[PDB]
C-alpha cells in the first residue's frame, strides 16, 4: 500500500542579504529562491527555535510511533546548513538546553508517554537505540564490537540496539557511536520501541553533505523511487537501489511515515547547492502524491 | 563499447559453447582462426566480445566458472572449445556439489578471488566497458550459488557497467533436479538485487517452442541451447551493429525497467519456422510481430496472455520500413490494449538494426517485461515453502555453513518480488 | 550572412546527412568538392561513424564530427547532465571555431530529435550555452518531435518535456516536423508502405533546403533568417512553427506535375500535407512564411494568397491583420536523381505558428504525467544528476505553454 504521510520541511540556516525570501503574504510553507517559488509542508526561517521546529515537525510522529507505525525523519542538504544541529546528533550533555535537537526531544516525549501509559498498559514497552553509519555505500554498526566492519544481508535488522532508560543513556550511545565513527558519511540513529508483539522505529537520519565536486546523492534519490514505486504499485520496490533504502526498508512500508528536512544556506555563494536541495524537495513532494 | 560474457556453472557453461558457437559465425571467427567474415561489417564492432593479440586470434572475452572439471573439460575438448585462452578457465576441482550453499559460501567462495582476478583482467582490457553477460541455471551449485556470487562481487566493482543475466529458471512440469527451488529461490534473491536485466529461459518452454514451432522431433539439449543463444545474439551483439534506429544494452535497460527491482524479461525470436516446408518466407513483418507476440514462442514458461506488459523491445535486425515497423507495433498495442498496461503510453521500444542473422532475410528479437512472470516466481516460491516447511534437504545446506534465516530471507525477498510485480498488473 | 548548423543525436545526424545531401546535389559540388559549415554530435560512435564510413565521407572534417565513444542512453538527464556534459566544451569549441572563421554570421540551424538521449538532453545545454555566448544571433532549432501515437522510446515524453523547457528560453524559432505525420504523406501523397528513415530524411531534407539553402540564395523576394523569427514569432517563447511542402507528388505514379501556383499553395493548408500530426483541428494560424521557389509570378502569389485570406475556414488569429510572409526564390527545387520525389518546377515550403500545437503539446504533456505519476523510469535520471525538481519543475514549465498557446489565440 501507500505510506501514511510523506512530509517535506525546509529550514534556513543562520546568516553569517539572504537568498531565501519568505513572502510577506504566504501560508508559511512557501519560499522564493533565485526567483523560483517553492511550496512544502513547512518553511522555517533562521529564527525558528529547536523547540518550535520539533513541536511542529516531529512531535506529531511520536504518537504514531507509539501506535506502532514506523517513522523516519531525514535531514539532507549542503554541509554546514544545520543538519546535525537540527537532528540532535551531538551528545546532549555537551549541548545547551535551547540548542538540543530532535533526537533528545523525541526520546523525552517517548519516555513520558510510555510512563503515562504503563498503567493502562496492555503489554510492557522497552526502548532502545541503534547507530548505523553508511560510508561509501557500506553499512557500519557503530554500537557493536566491529564498528569498522561492513555489514551485509543483516544491516536491515541485525544490528546492536542498546537500552534506553534516560537521556544519559542516549548521551552514551551518541558518544560511543561518534568515537567509533570514521567521501560521504551518513548517520542513522534509530529509537526502537519494542513490545512482545510490536516493534516500531523512529529513524533519525543525518545525511552527509549533498554538495558535489552512485553520485553522492542517491539514497533519498533512491528514496523517491521507492515512494513512487509503492504508489503506482510496481509490485517490486527498488530497496536495493541504495544502502539507505535497504537499511530503512522495514520503515519504508505501508502506513509508515516519512518526513524530509531540507536544510539550506541563506548565503549567495551557496545558491546552486540551495537550489539543488529545494528542487529535490519539490520532487519528493510530487512523489508523496497518492499517499 | 564492450562486454564480458560469464559462463557460470555447467549449464551456463554448456550454453556458453552454443552462445559462442553461434556468435562467432555471426562474426566469422573460426575455432582459433580469425575473421573469415563473408562481409566487412561483422568486424568494425567485434571488440564487444573479443581481444586483439596475434592478428588472426580474436579470443572470446568470457569467463568459464565451474567446480566440476569434466564439464569445462568437455567444452574445452570439443568443437570451438580451443578458442578460449586457458586463463579464462576458472575451475574448482573440488566437489561441485549440487548445493547453492556449497558453491556460494563454502566451495565457491574460495574460487571467487581467482575469478574476480580475471574478470578484472578482462574488464581492464581496453576501450570502454558496457556490461557483462551471465549464463547459468538457478537449479544447482556452480550455477545459482557461485554464479550468483560472481555478480554480487561484479556489482560492487563496477556499479556503473550493466549486468544482463540469462537464467534458466526451473522448468515447471518436471524438475531436472530435486532441491531446485532451494538453489533457485536463493539465486533469484541475489539477482533481484545486483544484475539489472535478466532473461529467463525454460527448458520446457523451449521444448514446446522447439517441438511444435519446429516440427523437431528429437530436440537435444544442444538445440535448446542453440535456440536460446540465438536470442542473446539478437539482443547484444546485434545492436552493436548499425541501424536506422539502434539501441544498446542501456537503451534496452533504460526503456525496459520502470522500477529498480531489475525485473526479468522473456526473450522471443522472430523467424521460427521448421526447415524445408515451412520456409514460407512470410516474413514481410506482420509475420514477425505475429510471431514474437503470440503466447507460445516466449522462451519463458508463463504466457503473456496471463498478465500485462510494462515494456517490450522488438529488436529487429534486417532491412525494413521504419513505417511498417513503427506502424505494426501500434495496431499490436491497440488490438491488445487489454494486456499492455496503460500508464505507459508507448510500452513498446522499437529497435532496428540493419544486417540480419547471417543466413536469414529478416528477424527480430523480443525482450518482454511482462507482469506475467509473476506466475513463475510464484511457482518457485511455492515449491520452496512446501519443502522448506519440512526442511527437506536442508542439512546439505546448513551442514555446509548456511543459516536457517538465509532461506527465510531469499524466499521472502523473491516472494515479495512476486507481490510488487502485481502492483502493475493492476 | 551565414548560418552554422549543429546536427545533434543519431537522428539529427541521419536527417543531417540527408539535408546535407540534398545540398551539394543542387549546388554542383560532388562527393569531394568545398567544405561544409556545420558539426555532428552524438554519444554513440557507430552513428556519426556512418558519416565517417558511408557516403559524403570526405566532405567533412574529422573536426566537425564530435563523438563520445561512451554511452548514448535514451534518457535526457544522462545526456544533458552526467555524460553529455563531458563533450559539450569540445562541442562548443567547434561552434566557436567554425563561428569565427566566417564573416558576419546570422545563427545556427540546430538539428535534433526531441525524444532521444543525445538529442534531447545534450542539445538542451548546447543551445543553452549558445544563448549566452551569442545571444546576439538567431537560434532556429529544427526538431523532429514525438510521433503522436507511433513513438519509439518508452520514455520519449520524459525526454521531450525536458528538451522543450530547457531550450524554450534559448531558441529563436523552433521548426517542427512530425515523424509519423510525414509517413502519412508517404502513404497518401506518394504511395509507398516501404518508407525507410532514409526517406523521411529526404523529405525534411527538402523542406529544409527551402529554408536556408535557397533562401540565403538570391531571389525576387529574399528572406533572411532573422526575417523568420521576426515575421514568425509573435512571442518570446521559442515558438514552434510547422514545416509544410507543396509539390509532394510521386515521381512515377501520377503526373499532373504542371500544377500552377494557384494549386500548390492551396495544397499547403489541407492538413494532409504538413509533416506534423497537428491537423488544424482549431489552431488558428498566426503567421505563415510562404517560401516559394522556381517559376513564380509575384501576382500569382499576391492573388493565390488573397484568395486564401478570404476562405475564412482557414481562420487566422484576430490580433493579426495580415500574417503572410511571401518569400520568393528563383532556382526551382532539386529532387534526388531517383528517389521518389516528383520533381516539379516550383514548390511551396510554408511554415507557420498555429494555435494548433496547443494540441500536440497537450497530448505529449499528458503522456508525461501518466508515467511521472508513477515515477516510471525516474530512477534512471535521478541516478544521473537530476532531481524531482527538474521533472516537476519542467512540467509546470510546459503547463504555461499549454496556457500560452491557448491565450495567444482562441480569444479576441
Ligand atoms: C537454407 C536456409 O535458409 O536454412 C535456414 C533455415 O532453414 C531455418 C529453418 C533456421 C534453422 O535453425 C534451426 O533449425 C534451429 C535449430 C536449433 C535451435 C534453433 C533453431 C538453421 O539451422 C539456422 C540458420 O540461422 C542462421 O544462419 C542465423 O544466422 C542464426 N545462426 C545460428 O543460429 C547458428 C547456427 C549454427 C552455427 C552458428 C550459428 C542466428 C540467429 C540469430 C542471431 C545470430 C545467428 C538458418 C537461417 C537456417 C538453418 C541453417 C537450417 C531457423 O532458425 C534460425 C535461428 O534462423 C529455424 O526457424 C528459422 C527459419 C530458417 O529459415
Ligand atoms: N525523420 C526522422 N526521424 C528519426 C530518424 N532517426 C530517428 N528518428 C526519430 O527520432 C527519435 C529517435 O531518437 P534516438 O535515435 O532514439 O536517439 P537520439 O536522439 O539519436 O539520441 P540517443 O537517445 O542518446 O541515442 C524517434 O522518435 C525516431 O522516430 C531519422 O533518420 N529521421
Ligand atoms: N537449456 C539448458 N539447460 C541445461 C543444460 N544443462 C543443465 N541444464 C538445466 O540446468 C539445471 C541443472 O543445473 P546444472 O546446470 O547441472 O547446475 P551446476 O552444473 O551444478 O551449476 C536443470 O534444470 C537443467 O535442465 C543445458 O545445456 N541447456
Ligand atoms: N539554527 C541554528 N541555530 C544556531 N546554530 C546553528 C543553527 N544551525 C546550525 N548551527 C550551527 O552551525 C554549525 C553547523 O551546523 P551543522 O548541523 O553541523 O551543519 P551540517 O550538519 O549540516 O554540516 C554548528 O555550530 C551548529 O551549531
Ligand atoms: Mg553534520
Ligand atoms: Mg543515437
Ligand atoms: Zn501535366
Amino acid at each position: 500500500a501507500k505510506l501514511s504521510a510523506v512530509r517535506i520541511a525546509v529550514r534556513e540556516a543562520p546568516y553569517r542579504p539572504s537568498v531565501v525570501q519568505f513572502p510577506p503574504w504566504s501560508d508559511g510553507k512557501s519560499l522564493i529562491v533565485d526567483q523560483n517559488e517553492f511550496h512544502f509542508d513547512h518553511a522555517f526561517p533562521a529564527t525558528i527555535s529547536q523547540d518550535e521546529m520539533y513541536q511542529a515537525l516531529i512531535l506529531p510522529l511520536v504518537d504514531k510511533l507509539l501506535e506502532g507505525f514506523q517513522c523516519t525523519a531525514l535531514a539532507y542538504g549542503q554541509t554546514g546548513t544545520g543538519k546535525s544541529y537540527s537532528m540532535g546528533m551531538t551528545p546532549p550533555g555537551e549541548i545547551l538546553p535551547e540548542h538540543l535537537g530532535i533526537l533528545p526531544r523525541a526520546l523525552g516525549d517517548i519516555f513520558e508517554r510510555v510512563t503515562a501509559r504503563q498503567e493502562n498498559n496492555k503489554d510492557a514497552i522497552q526502548v532502545y537505540a541503534s547507530f548505523i553509519e553508511i560510508y561509501n555505500e557500506k553499512p557500519f554498526d557503530l554500537l557493536g564490537s566491529t564498528p569498522h566492519m561492513p555489514m551485509v544481508a543483516a544491516r536491515c535488522q541485525r544490528c546492536t540496539c542498546l537500552p534506553l532508560h534516560s537521556q544519559a543513556d542516549l548521551h552514551h550511545i551518541l558518544e560511543l557511536g561518534t568515537r567509533n565513527r570514521r567521501s560521504r558519511s551518513h548517520a542513522i540513529v534509530t529509537i526502537h520501541v519494542k513490545s512482545k508483539t510490536h516493534h516500531s522505529r523512529m529513524n533519525i537520519v543525518d545525511l552527509a553533505g549533498s554538495e558535489g565536486v552512485v553520485n553522492i546523492n542517491l539514497g533519498l534519490l533512491s528514496i523517491n523511487k521507492v515512494v513512487m514505486s509503492m504508489a503506482a504499485g510496481h509490485t517490486v520496490i527498488p530497496y536495493r537501489d541504495s544502502v539507505l533504502t535497504t537499511v530503512l526498508q522495514a520503515s519504508l512500508t505501508a502506513q509508515s511515515y516519512l518526513t524530509f528536512l531540507a536544510c539550506i544556506s541563506p548565503h549567495q555563494c551557496d545558491l546552486s547547492e540551495t537550489l539543488s536541495t529545494l528542487r529535490f524537495g519539490t520532487s519528493a513532494k510530487a512523489a508523496a502524491l497518492e499517499h | 563499447r564492450e562486454i564480458v560474457h560469464i559462463q557460470a556453472g555447467q549449464c551456463g557453461n554448456q550454453i556458453g559453447a552454443k552462445f559462442w558457437e553461434v556468435i562467432s559465425d555471426e562474426h566469422g571467427i573460426d575455432p582459433t582462426g580469425s575473421y573469415h567474415g563473408d562481409s566487412d561489417l561483422q568486424l568494425e564492432r567485434i571488440n564487444v566480445y573479443y581481444n586483439e593479440a596475434a592478428g588472426n586470434k580474436y579470443v572470446p572475452r568470457a569467463i568459464l566458472v565451474d567446480l566440476e572439471p569434466g564439464t569445462m573439460d568437455s567444452v574445452r575438448s570439443g568443437p570451438f572449445g580451443q578458442i578460449f585462452r586457458p586463463d579464462n578457465f576458472v575451475f574448482g576441482q573440488s566437489g561441485a556439489g549440487n548445493n547453492w550453499a556449497k558453491g556460494h559460501y563454502t566451495e565457491g567462495a574460495e574460487l571467487v578471488d581467482s575469478v574476480l582476478d580475471v574478470v578484472r583482467k578482462e574488464s581492464e582490457s581496453c576501450d570502454c566497458l558496457q556490461g557483462f553477460q551471465l549464463t547459468h541455471s538457478l537449479g544447482g551449485g556452480t550455477g545459482s550459488g557461485m554464479g550468483t556470487l560472481l555478480i554480487s562481487k561484479i556489482r560492487e566493482e563496477y556499479p556503473d557497467r550493466i549486468m544482463n543475466t540469462f537464467s534458466v529458471v526451473p522448468s515447471p512440469k518436471v524438475s531436472d533436479t530435486v532441491v531446485e527451488p532451494y538453489n533457485a529461490t536463493l539465486s533469484v534473491h541475489q539477482l533481484v538485487e545486483n544484475t539489472d536485466e535478466t532473461y529467463c529461459i525454460d527448458n520446457e518452454a523451449l521444448y514446446d517452442i522447439c517441438f511444435r514451432t519446429l516440427k523437431l522431433t528429437t530436440p537435444t539439449y544442444g538445440d535448446l541451447n542453440h535456440l536460446v543463444s540465438a536470442t542473446m545474439s539478437g539482443v547484444t551483439t546485434c545492436l552493436r551493429f548499425p541501424g536506422q534506429l539502434n539501441a544498446d544494452l542501456r537503451k534496452l535497460a533504460v526503456n525496459m525497467v520502470p522500477f529498480p527491482r531489475l525485473h526479468f524479461f522473456m526473450p522471443g525470436f522472430a523467424p521460427l519456422t521448421s526447415r524445408g516446408s515451412q520456409q514460407y518466407r512470410a516474413l514481410t513483418v506482420p509475420e514477425l510481430t505475429q510471431q514474437m507476440f503470440d503466447a507460445k514462442n516466449m522462451m519463458a514458461a508463463c504466457d503473456p496472455r496471463h498478465g500485462r506488459y510494462l515494456t517490450v523491445a522488438a529488436v529487429f535486425r534486417g532491412r525494413m520500413s521504419m513505417k511498417e515497423v513503427d506502424e505494426q507495433m501500434l495496431n499490436v498495442q491497440n488490438k491488445n490494449s487489454s494486456y499492455f498496461v496503460e500508464w505507459i503510453p508507448n510500452n513498446v521500444k522499437t529497435a532496428v538494426c540493419d544486417i540480419p542473422p547471417r543466413g536469414l532475410k529478416m528477424s527480430a528479437t523480443f525482450i518482454g517485461n511482462s507482469t506475467a512472470i509473476q506466475e513463475l516466481f510464484k511457482r518457485i516460491s511455492e515449491q520452496f515453502t512446501a519443502m522448506f516447511r519440512r526442511k527437506a534437504f536442508l542439512h546439505w545446506y546448513t551442514g555446509e555453513g548456511m543459516d536457517e534465516m538465509e532461506f527465510t530471507e531469499a524466499e521472502s525477498n523473491m516472494n515479495d518480488l512476486v507481490s510488487e510485480y502485481q502492483q502493475y498488473q493492476d | 550572412r551565414e548560418c552554422i548548423s549543429i546536427h545533434v543525436g543519431q537522428a539529427g545526424v541521419q536527417i543531417g546527412n540527408a539535408c546535407w545531401e540534398l545540398y551539394c546535389l543542387e549546388h554542383g559540388i560532388q562527393p569531394d568538392g568545398h567544405v561544409p559549415r556545420a558539426v555532428f554530435v552524438d554519444l554513440e560512435p557507430t552513428v556519426i561513424d556512418e558519416v565517417r564510413t558511408g557516403t559524403y565521407r570526405q566532405l567533412f572534417h574529422p573536426e566537425q564530427l564530435i563523438t563520445g565513444k561512451e554511452d548514448a542512453a535514451n534518457n535526457y538527464a544522462r545526456g544533458h547532465y552526467t555524460i553529455g556534459k563531458e563533450i559539450i566544451d569540445l562541442v562548443l569549441d567547434r561552434i566557436r571555431k567554425l563561428a569565427d572563421q566566417c564573416t558576419g554570421l546570422q545563427g545556427f540551424s540546430v538539428f535534433h530529435s526531441f525524444g532521444g538521449g543525445t538529442g534531447s538532453g545534450f542539445t538542451s545545454l548546447l543551445m543553452e550555452r549558445l544563448s549566452v555566448d551569442y545571444g546576439k544571433k538567431s537560434k532556429l532549432e529544427f526538431s523532429i518531435y514525438p510521433a503522436p501515437q507511433v513513438s519509439t522510446a518508452v520514455v520519449e515524453p520524459y525526454n521531450s518535456i525536458l528538451t522543450t523547457h530547457t531550450t524554450l528560453e534559448h531558441s529563436d524559432c523552433a521548426f517542427m516536423v512530425d515523424n509519423e505525420a510525414i509517413y502519412d504523406i508517404c502513404r497518401r501523397n506518394l504511395d509507398i508502405e516501404r518508407p525507410t528513415y532514409t526517406n523521411l530524411n529526404r523529405l525534411i531534407g527538402q523542406i529544409v533546403s527551402s529554408i536556408t539553402a535557397s533562401l540565403r540564395f538570391d531571389g525576387a523576394l529574399n528572406v533572411d533568417l532573422t526575417e523568420f523569427q521576426t515575421n514568425l514569432v509573435p512571442y518570446p517563447r521559442g515558438h514552434f512553427p510547422l514545416a509544410t511542402y507543396a509539390p509532394v507528388i510521386s515521381a512515377e505514379k501520377a503526373y499532373h506535375e504542371q500544377l500552377s501556383v494557384a494549386e500548390i499553395t492551396n495544397a499547403c493548408f489541407e492538413p494532409a500535407n504538413q509533416m506534423v500530426k497537428c491537423d488544424p483541428r482549431h489552431g488558428k494560424y498566426m503567421a505563415c512564411c510562404l517560401l516559394y521557389r522556381g517559376d513564380v509570378v509575384p501576382k500569382d502569389v499576391n492573388a493565390a494568397i488573397a484568395t486564401i485570406k478570404t476562405k475564412r475556414t482557414i481562420q487566422f488569429v484576430d490580433w493579426c491583420p495580415t500574417g503572410f510572409k511571401v518569400g520568393i526564390n528563383y532556382e526551382p527545387p532539386t529532387v534526388v536523381p531517383g528517389g521518389d520525389l516528383a520533381k516539379v518546377q516550383r514548390a511551396v515550403c510554408m511554415l507557420s505558428n498555429t494555435t494548433a500545437i496547443a494540441e500536440a503539446w497537450a497530448r505529449l504533456d499528458h503522456k508525461f504525467d501518466l508515467m511521472y505519476a508513477k515515477r516510471a523510469f525516474v530512477h534512471w535520471y535521478v541516478g544521473e544528476g537530476m532531481e524531482e525538481g527538474e521533472f516537476s519543475e519542467a512540467r509546470e514549465d510546459m503547463a504555461a505553454l499549454e496556457k500560452d498557446y491557448e491565450e495567444v489565440g482562441v480569444d479576441s
